[PDB]
C-alpha cells in the first residue's frame, strides 16, 4: 500500500528525495560499531524488528 | 603602525625563560620543551640530531605561528631512560660534532694555501 | 558590549556553527584552493614517507593520540602511505562512501567490470581511510561530503 | 611463529593489466601453482624489483610477535624478539574491507575472494582453502614476499 501511494506522491518517478536521519550511514554504523558478521547468522527476531 | 622593533625577534624579553618544560597526559614518558626566541635554525638542527639516537622513539617540532618566535619539541623516549638526557646529550653530541668540523676547517685552510688570512 | 551579547553570539552565530547551511542543506565551506590541491596529490596511492616525515607531520597535527600507527610497509625499510596519515585527521569514527566522481576511471560502466579498484572510489571506513584520491567530490562544499559527515 | 593464515609460491601471469602502468606503484596479476587461488596485488616497485618472468613466495599471517596479539599498533622499533617473520624481503601491514563470493545458492558459500587493504595499496584474493581466515576487520592483517625464489 505504501509503494502505490508513494507512486502518487512522484508520478515522474524520481528516486532521490530531502529526508532527516541518514538510516543507511545509521546502519552502516551498527554494522562497524558492533562488528557485525556478514557471513555469520545473525542474532535477532523479525518480530521484534516489526514492534 | 603596528610593526614590532626588529630586534625583538631575537633578544629575550625581561618576564620570559629561554626553555620550559612540560609533561604530556596522553601517552607516558614523553615531554614538550618550548624554546622562546629561536627558529628553525635552531629547531630543525636539534630534530635530526635526536632522531639520529635510537632510544628515541618520536621526535618533532613545530614552529606555532610564524609571527611568533618560538618553537616547540615534543620528544618521546623508551621507559628505560629519561627524555630529558637524550636532550642535553644531543646538544653536546652536537656541540662535539661542530667543534670537530671546526678543527678540521681551520686545519684544512692551514693546508698549503696561501692569502689564507 | 555585554554579557547577554557575548552569550547569544557565541551561542548563536559562532563560525563552527555555521558550518552547514540551511540555504541548500550542504555545508557552507570545505577546503579551499592550494591545499585542496595539495590533498588531491597527496592521498594518490603512491605517496610515501619516512620516519621523520611522518613525526613532523604528526607534530602538527592536534588530536593526536599520540600513537604512531604502523608504516603500511615495513620491509625493506619503514615507509607510511598518504591515505594512511590522512586517517589520523578523520574524526572518531565519520565514514563516507562513493563521492570518487572525477574525470577518473570511468563515466560508470567501468568501475562495474569487476572492482579493479580503478583506483578512483573513495571508500572510508570506521574513520580510517581505506582508499583512493580525494577532491571537490569528498572535501568540498558538495552535499555528500566529507566535512558533512563529520558535522 | 604467527598463526599461517594463507601460503603459497606463487607466479606471475602479468605486470600491467590494462598497461595503463604508473610510478613506485605497480599492480601484478599473479596465479598461485596450486592452480586453485587467484591474486592481484599493488606493490612497491621503486623498492622492490619485480620481473615478469619471477616466481615468488607469498604468506599471509594474523601476528608476528609470535601468537600473541599486536593491535597495540605503534610500531615500536626497539622490539628485538625473533619471533619475526623478518627473514622475507619484503613486508606489509594493512586492513581487510571486503570479502566475498557466492553465498546465495542451495549451500553455495563455495569459492571465495578477500579484498585486502595495505595504507592504500590494495589486494584481491580469490580462493576457497582461505575460508577460515579471511574476515573483514581492523588493521591486523601482515603480507610478507619473500625471496622471488628461483
Ligand atoms: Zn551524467
Amino acid at each position: 500500500e505504501d509503494r502505490e501511494v508513494l507512486r502518487v506522491i512522484f508520478p515522474t518517478g524520481d528516486s532521490k528525495v530531502v529526508l532527516p536521519c541518514n538510516l543507511l550511514r545509521m546502519i552502516w554504523n551498527a554494522q562497524k560499531i558492533f562488528h557485525i558478521n556478514p557471513r555469520l547468522p545473525s542474532d535477532l527476531h523479525p518480530i521484534k524488528v516489526v514492534e | 603602525m603596528n610593526a614590532p622593533p626588529a630586534f625583538e625577534s631575537f633578544l629575550l624579553f625581561e618576564g620570559e625563560k629561554k626553555i620550559t618544560i612540560n609533561k604530556d597526559t596522553k601517552v607516558p614518558n614523553a615531554c614538550l620543551f618550548t624554546i622562546n626566541k629561536e627558529d628553525h635554525t635552531l629547531g630543525n638542527i636539534i630534530k635530526s640530531q635526536l632522531l639520529k639516537d635510537p632510544q628515541v622513539l618520536f621526535a618533532g617540532y613545530k614552529v606555532p605561528h610564524p609571527l611568533e618566535h618560538k618553537i616547540i619539541i615534543r620528544v618521546q623516549t623508551t621507559p628505560d631512560y629519561s627524555p630529558q638526557e637524550a636532550f642535553t646529550n644531543a646538544i653536546t653530541d652536537l656541540i662535539s660534532e661542530l667543534s670537530l668540523l671546526e678543527e678540521r676547517f681551520r686545519v684544512a685552510i692551514k693546508d698549503k694555501q696561501e692569502g689564507i688570512e | 558590549q555585554s554579557l547577554e551579547t557575548r552569550a547569544e553570539i557565541q551561542e548563536l552565530a559562532m563560525v563552527p556553527r555555521m558550518i552547514v547551511t540551511p540555504q541548500s542543506n550542504r555545508p557552507v565551506m570545505g577546503i579551499v584552493q592550494d591545499t585542496l590541491t595539495a590533498v588531491r596529490k597527496f592521498t594518490k596511492r603512491d605517496v610515501f614517507l619516512e620516519r621523520g616525515e611522518v613525526m613532523n607531520l604528526l607534530m602538527f597535527l592536534s588530536t593526536w593520540d599520540g600513537k604512531v600507527p604502523q608504516p603500511a610497509i615495513l620491509k625493506p625499510r619503514p615507509l607510511w602511505t598518504g591515505k594512511q596519515i590522512f586517517s589520523l585527521i578523520i574524526p572518531g569514527h565519520i565514514n563516507c562512501i562513493r563521492t570518487h566522481s572525477t574525470h577518473p576511471d570511468d563515466e560508470d560502466s567501468g568501475p562495474y567490470k569487476h572492482i579493479s579498484p580503478g583506483d578512483t572510489k573513495v571508500v572510508v571506513e570506521n574513520g580510517e581511510l581505506i582508499m583512493g584520491i580525494l577532491c571537490k567530490k569528498s572535501l568540498g562544499t558538495s552535499a555528500g561530503s566529507l566535512v558533512h559527515i563529520s558535522y | 611463529m604467527a598463526g599461517i593464515l594463507f601460503e603459497d609460491i606463487f607466479d606471475v601471469k602479468d605486470i600491467d593489466p590494462e598497461g595503463k602502468k604508473f610510478d613506485r606503484v605497480s599492480r601484478l596479476h599473479c596465479e598461485s601453482e596450486s592452480f586453485k587461488m587467484d591474486l592481484i596485488l599493488d606493490v612497491n616497485i621503486q623498492i622492490y624489483p619485480v620481473d615478469l618472468g619471477d616466481k615468488f613466495r607469498l604468506v599471509i599471517a594474523s601476528t608476528l610477535y609470535e601468537d600473541g596479539t599486536l593491535d597495540d599498533g605503534e610500531y615500536n622499533p626497539t622490539d628485538d624478539r625473533p619471533s619475526r617473520a623478518d627473514q622475507f624481503e619484503y613486508v606489509m601491514y594493512g586492513k581487510v574491507y571486503r570479502i566475498e563470493g557466492d553465498e546465495t545458492s542451495t549451500e553455495a558459500a563455495t569459492r571465495l575472494s578477500a579484498y585486502v587493504s595495505y595504507g592504500g595499496l590494495l589486494m584481491r584474493l580469490q580462493g576457497d582453502a582461505n575460508n577460515l581466515h579471511g574476515f573483514e576487520v581492523d588493521s591486523r592483517v601482515y603480507l610478507l614476499m619473500k625471496k622471488l625464489a628461483f
